[PDB]
RNA sequence: GAUGUUAGGAGGGCAAAUCCGCCGAAUUUAAGCAUAUAAUUAAGCGGAAGAAAAGAAAAUAACUAUGAUUCCUUUAGUAACGGCGAGUGAACAAGGACCAGCUCAAACGGUUAAUCCUUCGUUUGGUGCAAACCUUUCGACGGAAUUGUCGUU
RNA sequence: UUUUAAUUUAUUCAUUGGAAUUUUUCAUGUCGAGUCGUGUUCUUUGAGAUUGGAGCACUAAUACGUGUGAUACAUUUCACA
RNA sequence: ACGGACCAAGGAGUCUAGCAAAUGUGCAAGUGUAUAUGAUUCUUUAAACAUUUUACGCAUAAUUAAUG
């Protein structure tokens, strides 16, 4: 029978949280992921677009 | 048992699954605390909702060196700022009876600290704009003017937290006046081989001293 | 992850692994720690030698807070401060280092290690190894005892 | 300063007058009904030191309780068990005959009242006696007391039944502090499973 | 250990006085009562035999009243007591 | 002491997840089994609240000392208990949540019980459409109480 | 709609009692008894020459006392309540 | 030798605690931020984010019944 004390949720470093998060950011900033990851961004003049 | 393994240890030859439980609601406890305390020194009314605490020394050889915020000042100190405990603990004073103040050090720093929280306070007339001189050590009520500019102000809480302690762990010294003749190892050993003889030595003191 | 469970590759294998003779019958050993001394003895001889008896006398409550105390090797009091004023007490004869490692954590100093030649600093410890004294001397320093 | 000198006196117990005294008033509380309504404290001082107040809602009754242990209530001495079990003669009961005796009347006998206290008076061969100071919680002499009236809400009924007068408290190891109680403070069986409770985290 | 009252604590870790160098800092009606209650109430049976045992006065007697209030009363110090206050009051008597 | 269809009141039963007392096993484990373990558990009896219980040191420490209770992290599967086998197993310090202190007894007050309750009346103003409710202090009567209420600390 | 903060305003006259601290003297007062405690028996505990509880027997001292300081004692210091 | 008349659906090494090994990952004489706190976060969010320059665990030193 299914018991509520299941390991639901997980401890994850802290470092190792910090470094995905510092990844995603770099990979958000390349193109060829970013398109790759499914998004129709071939008429974006720059990947890492800003904007004021 | 097989192989090589740590011999089993497990406590679970009661009935646990009765005694299990799981927090669940750790952070909707810590949200709904924080909206307590939110509410409670919304609803006081600007006075803050902590109290003030001395500072003493942790016991033991363990954590002699380190201070720590303890339960209410003591008589002795309260005094020294001038300030009755009935009257204190009107203010945000948290006071015990049973401490004692075996040291000057922690006489003088713990008075001190009463006073740069009574100097940092202002009172609030309790019958608006009847202000009046105060009573047991309590200051004497701010007036309209000062209370209208300060209430703006932000109130701080530092005085509330224990305090951070200097990092001198590192000292210069000239090579000059170093003691090349000291030997610590050998007054440890020493100390600890003639502590049974002075214990002697007090209880005959002692001894002495009660006629 | 259940379905990296090795009970799964052998879904359609009878046994499920457990063998076709001996079978998996439940504690057909014992349980626990039972057999000790009679027949899991060969395991604990082999795996666990000091297990049985009991020797040395009873500390009745213990309270570990009065023998507490950490140790730092002589080797690590020059590696404490930062480098740059290693170098700045390096270069200079004339002042000497006063480290208080009671005040980093540690309680008594001992003697693994070495020691910078010629290189004076004077320690504040609650205690001393002998030889941690030696070293401190040898270099030109002195072990300050302190409460 | 009455109270003191009955006080001193009533420390002796083996005098010739206290002898004297005892003995004719535990013959008395013999031939009296086991359970009974006395009209005022038979020690005035003792009642008074424990709750007890002069005023129209306090009662005091006194209760007989039989000595000794009672005895295992297995039929006969059979105990179907283990051995450490068979024992039906030498069973020492865990609350005190005090407590007892206070639940003996507070229990259904005077049901409105409740149970404050409860002192010596006398003892004998076969009978230890007892009186119980009760508050009536529904007259308004002590109602309005601004003190004693903590007794008239309702967390306060059956304290004699709950283990909350002092012979609870000194049954249930609440008269010591410290490390020799230890284990009791919080209730004994919510320290054992407090003690023997264990807490998962949800993300471990 | 034992510390000292004066002569602050030495800086050692160990030994006599030790530890951190802080600058220390520092009838009329009971016996009446006694008299009243001793008058109207006397003494106990026990009190008596041991009164009697000091009257005696002699080495085993007084061993004697000293084993009997110990066994009588429970604890040593509580039979030293009884038998001294007993002493007392013997010779307060015998005057 | 009785007795009262005297006047005014209370208790009783249900409900239990949490809570407080009592009473109290065996299955089981030890590869047998008897101490031990299961377990100060299940079953049984009684008693409360929205929480209960604990609680203002006849505490801890041995330090530069802490300061009611409870709970969380930890101390710690540790000190210890145990056919020292199987197994069992705390406390202090430390970090936090919360934070609150008090009153009887005893003392003192007799140019004065200064206390308390019942019953019957009086008004001080208020929110309600109403029903009702909140404040109100001047009594009078009958009692309780010196076998001790109240005030002071 | 509930309450609950800040804000708005209080002014004249009066005597009735109380409170805190600070000056100057008295007197070191009181402080919970079949209770604590001890022995023994049973239980309970990690508590071990007994952790708590209970039954029975004995049965205290008066603050200079008595209770803790985890090994039973005697003489005794100290600390803490 | 035992089970199986037939068909459908259901049907059995899982969950938790604790230890180790293995391997991957982060940091490294340090590592893990525990409980808790803050903060224009409050559908999601019971997760994410953060932690005024000696809390605690494990490791950094062993050995002895033990004063050490």
């Amino acid at each position: 029978p299914t018991k509520i004390w299941r390991r639901w949720g997980r401890k994850v470093n802290l470092k190792e949280k910090r470094y995905a998060v510092c990844s995603s950011i770099a990979a958000s900033g390349v193109t060829s992921l970013v398109l790759a990851r499914g998004h129709r961004i071939s008429h974006l003049k720059e990947v890492p677009l800003v904007v004021s | 048992v097989a192989h090589n393994n740590v011999l089993p240890n497990v406590h679970l030859h009661k009935w646990w699954q009765r005694h299990v439980r799981v927090n669940f609601s750790k952070n909707i406890k810590k949200k709904k605390r924080r909206l307590l305390r939110e509410k409670r020194r919304k609803a006081n009314g600007g006075t803050p909702i902590e109290k003030l605490h001395p500072i003493v020394h942790c016991p033991t050889q363990r954590y002699n060196f380190r201070t720590r915020l303890g339960k209410g000042f003591t008589f002795e100190e309260l005094k020294g700022a001038g300030l009755t405990p009935r009257a204190a603990q009107t203010i945000g004073i948290c006071y015990d009876k049973r401490r004692k103040n075996r040291s000057e050090e922690s006489l003088t720093k713990n008075v001190e600290r009463l006073l740069k929280y009574k100097n940092s306070l202002v009172m609030i007339p309790l019958k608006k704009n009847k202000a009046k001189k105060g009573i047991g050590g309590i200051p004497a009520d701010a007036d309209k003017n000062t209370i209208k500019e300060f209430r703006n102000k932000k109130p701080l809480l530092s005085i509330f937290k224990k305090e951070k302690n200097t990092k001198p762990f590192y000292e210069t010294i000239e090579v000059s006046k170093i003691d090349k003749e000291f030997l610590a190892y050998k007054t440890l050993r020493r100390a600890k081989l003639a502590e049974r003889r002075k214990n002697r030595r007090q209880q005959k003191k002692d001894i002495k001293f009660k006629s | 992850a259940t379905r990296f469970k090795k009970n799964r590759k052998k879904r359609g294998h009878v046994s499920a692994g457990h063998g076709r003779v001996g079978k998996h019958r439940k504690h057909p050993g014992g349980r626990g720690k039972a057999g000790g001394l009679h027949h899991m003895r060969i395991n604990f001889d082999k795996y666990h030698p000091g297990y049985f008896g009991k020797v040395g006398m009873r500390h009745l409550n213990l309270l570990k807070n009065r023998t507490y105390c950490p140790t730092i090797n002589v080797d690590k009091l020059w590696g404490l401060l930062p480098e740059e004023k290693k170098k700045e007490f390096s270069e200079n004869k004339d002042i000497a280092p006063v480290i208080d490692v009671t005040r980093k954590g540690y309680f008594k100093v001992l003697g693994n290690g070495k020691l910078k030649h010629n290189q004076p600093i004077v320690v504040k410890a609650r205690y001393f190894s002998s030889v941690a004294e030696k070293k401190i001397k040898a270099v030109g320093g002195q072990c300050i005892l302190v409460a | 300063g009455a109270y003191k000198y009955i006080q001193e006196i009533w420390k002796k117990k083996q005098s010739d007058a206290m002898h004297f005294l005892l003995r004719v008033r535990t013959w008395e509380y013999r031939q009296l009904p086991v359970v009974h309504r006395v009209s005022k404290p038979s020690r005035p001082d003792k009642a008074r030191r424990l709750g007890y107040k002069a005023i129209q809602g306090f009662v005091i009754y006194r209760v007989r309780v039989r000595r000794g242990d009672r005895k295992k209530r297995v039929k006969k001495g059979i105990v179907h068990g283990k051995p450490k079990h068979q024992g039906v003669h030498k069973q020492k009961s865990t609350r005190n005959l005090k407590s007892v005796a206070e639940g003996k009347v507070g229990k259904s006998i005077c049901g409105n009242l409740r149970v404050l206290n409860s002192y010596w008076v006398g003892q004998d061969a076969v009978y230890k006696y007892y009186e119980v100071i009760l508050v009536d919680p529904n007259h308004n002499a002590v109602r309005n007391n601004p003190k004693i009236n903590w007794i008239c809400n309702p967390v306060h009924k059956h304290r004699e039944l709950r283990g909350l007068t002092s012979a609870g408290k000194k049954y249930r190891g609440l008269r010591v502090k410290g490390h020799l109680s230890a284990k009791s403070r919080p209730s004994i069986r919510a320290n054992w499973k407090r003690r023997q409770l264990i807490k998962l985290r949800k993300c471990r | 250990g034992r510390k000292s009252t004066i002569k602050p604590a030495t800086g050692i870790a160990v030994g006599f006085n030790s530890g951190h160098v802080v600058t220390k800092r520092n009838s009329k009606r009971k016996e009446l009562i006694k008299d009243v209650v001793r008058e109207i109430t006397g003494f106990s049976p026990y009190e008596k035999r041991i009164i009697e045992l000091i009257k005696i006065g002699t080495s085993a007697s007084t061993k004697r009243s000293l084993k009997y209030a110990k066994k009588k009363l429970g604890t040593h110090k509580r039979g030293k007591a009884k038998r001294e206050e007993i002493q007392k009051v013997v010779i307060l008597q015998r005057r």
